[PDB]
């Protein structure tokens, strides 16, 4: 197979590399806030870990969107890839098993930490968009 | 075939009851929905 | 630098990490009257000095009676601790004093001789401070007709507080009311409960705890900024609150309104 | 429709009224108005209640309120004015008004008795009820008291308008009551009631709804608030009513679903 893809990228034909569970997502485990208190008695943000060949995202709010309009809080998160893929068969499970247990996490500036005791709901109007 | 006097505003007397039936408030709810659709962009699509 | 435009902030979970904070203590009278000395302040000062805290950094402002301390509690200082001497007969005032000086109230003034009013949300209250407040309130239906009270005069309303210096009413939302006080005696301000205040820690020296800060019946929480200790000699109370003053200080935090970055976010 | 079975329910993870207020008389006495109930009715209208279905009931003293207690109404918010005197009375009163009590009568002149499960109590109500007990050996013989006596008994309560009596179980006891003055029903607690919410005024949330010492189970129904005037309490009641409504649920016995399943 590999010599063949070689001779093909030599012969100017569409190359093809098949793969089982590719480690295409780079490693970066970081979080993002939309609203922050220096003591964390009022927050709104997201966490996400993208490792190996899978990604786990989880958006969280402390107010459960009570003050927000029409009792709805949006969450976005995008991931670009450095190499386009083809004919992918993706699996999608709604949860964050990795973000489901009380954590103590380090702040952005690096002097103190903050708490996390989340309780899981199921997400509504989940939209996944594979754009080219 | 009811031919009696005092045949009052049968239409409007009908209307007095009709303007409170469930279909009416539901139609108003439908128009209210269509209105909500035209305002909320600053809040994200809140309707499933 | 870039202020007042709330933009997201990237932290990380990838890097671990290896004085000017000023305590400002208050205290009541009968304690002092029993202390029987005028140097006790200096002893506290030298102790704090040995604990790692500068001399000249701690100041003692004294309140005489709890109802006296209720007016104008501008507790401006880097970190504030209030020891209140408990009463088994003066309770509601302690609860509301805690409520006031532990939360942040942004309020606008009123002119009740002219305007009708109405509360808006479960986070909107009416604080009333001064010498001797006697609130007079008269609810109204939708087109300004007295309900249980007569609006053609003033003395037939339904009073909600008498002989009080500081009281914070909460009214049924969404209905207009007529109001009266003596606007040369005390003043009422319509406050919105913006967000919890973190500059202060209140500890009570006396009977059982009663403290709640939510005027919500269902939610009667026990925050951390509310502490309780027993006593039979105030000396030990002072000595001890200085023995653990490290932990107390680590519990509170810098006032989230004066941080040079709270600019254009309500007081800075 | 299909009652009387315990038929497992499946599911998935993709899919009038009555507000009912009891109050102590001293309050309206302090109020000195009379049209007040009508005023608060108007206010409950403004918060969304139908006009002319909300009822206020008046009890003279908590002792009085203890005897013949009956709540029949969709949503009950019961106020209680604390006193450092009746801590037992108020505890056991909130208890009797927090649970579902499967009860049967008793005749203490003809048999012995027992407690067979930890969810079993002996409740007594009456005008002037004062009960005495004497536990019995396995040979049906009295100890520190004799079935022939009525005075060497072991006193457990005294002229209490109400009492919730409990003893060590698996053991028989001969008692002493006055039945043409008092009734004692053998009752078993089953679940918590959702038609009642007990707002205490004054005090420090001291309730205990179980004769169990080891825990003091605090819940979402035993609320507390402070007072300096009554209209203060009533305004807090009316304005904050929605969260209270969210606390108390429809009477799980009430729905035409519990039929022949020890339905009320």
């Amino acid at each position: 197979e590999y010599i063949e893809n070689w001779n093909l990228q030599n012969r100017r034909q569409r190359t093809g590399f098949t793969f089982h569970k590719p480690n295409i997502f780079p490693y970066s485990a970081s979080f993002t806030l939309n609203r922050s208190q220096p003591a964390h008695d009022n927050l709104m943000g997201t966490m996400w870990l993208n490792a190996g060949s899978e990604i786990q995202v989880a958006g969280f709010d402390y107010s459960c969107a009570i003050n927000a309009p029409a009792n709805i809080q949006q969450f976005e998160h995008i991931v670009p890839l450095r190499r386009v893929l083809t004919t992918a068969t993706i699996t999608l499970l709604p949860d964050a098993e990795r973000f489901s247990f009380p954590r103590v996490i380090n702040s952005a500036d690096g002097a103190t930490t903050w708490f996390f005791n989340p309780v899981i709901l199921r997400p509504n109007n989940v939209e996944v968009e594979f754009l080219l | 075939k009811s031919t009696i006097d005092a045949a009052k505003s049968m239409a409007t007397n009908v209307m007095k009851k009709f303007k409170k039936s469930g279909l009416a408030n539901s139609v108003s709810t439908l128009t209210d929905s269509l209105s909500d659709a035209a305002s909320s962009i600053s809040r994200g699509s809140s309707i499933r | 630098q870039n202020y007042g435009i709330n933009l997201p902030i990237t932290g990380s979970m990838d890097i671990a990490y290896a004085l000017t904070s000023t305590l400002c203590l208050y205290y009541p009278t009968e304690a002092a009257t029993e202390i029987n000395d005028n140097s006790w302040k200096d002893t506290l000062s030298q102790l704090f000095l040995t604990k790692g805290w500068p001399t000249g950094s701690v100041y003692f402002k004294e309140y005489t009676n709890i109802a006296s301390f209720s007016v104008d509690p501008q507790l401006y200082c880097d970190y504030n601790v209030v020891l209140m001497k408990y009463d088994a007969t003066l309770q509601l005032d302690m609860s509301e004093l805690a409520d006031l000086i532990l939360n942040e109230w942004l309020c606008n003034p009123m002119d009740i001789t002219l305007y009708y009013y109405q509360q808006t949300d479960e986070a909107n209250k009416w604080i009333s401070m001064g010498s001797s407040c006697t609130i007079k309130v008269c609810p109204l239906n939708t087109q300004t007709l007295g309900i249980g009270c007569l609006t053609t005069d003033a003395t037939t309303f339904e009073e909600v507080a008498t002989a009080e210096k500081l009281v914070i009413t909460d009214v049924v939302d969404g209905v207009n009311h007529k109001l009266d006080v003596t606007t040369a005696t005390c003043t009422i301000r319509n406050c919105k409960k913006l967000g919890p205040r973190e500059n202060v820690a209140v500890i009570q020296v006396g009977g059982s705890d009663i403290l709640d800060i939510t005027a919500d019946p269902t939610t009667a929480p026990q925050t951390e900024r509310m502490m309780r200790i027993n006593w039979k000699k105030w000396w030990q109370v002072f000595y001890t609150v200085v023995d653990y003053v490290d932990q107390i200080i680590q519990v509170m935090s810098k006032r989230s309104r004066s941080l040079n970055s709270a600019a254009f976010y309500y007081r800075v």
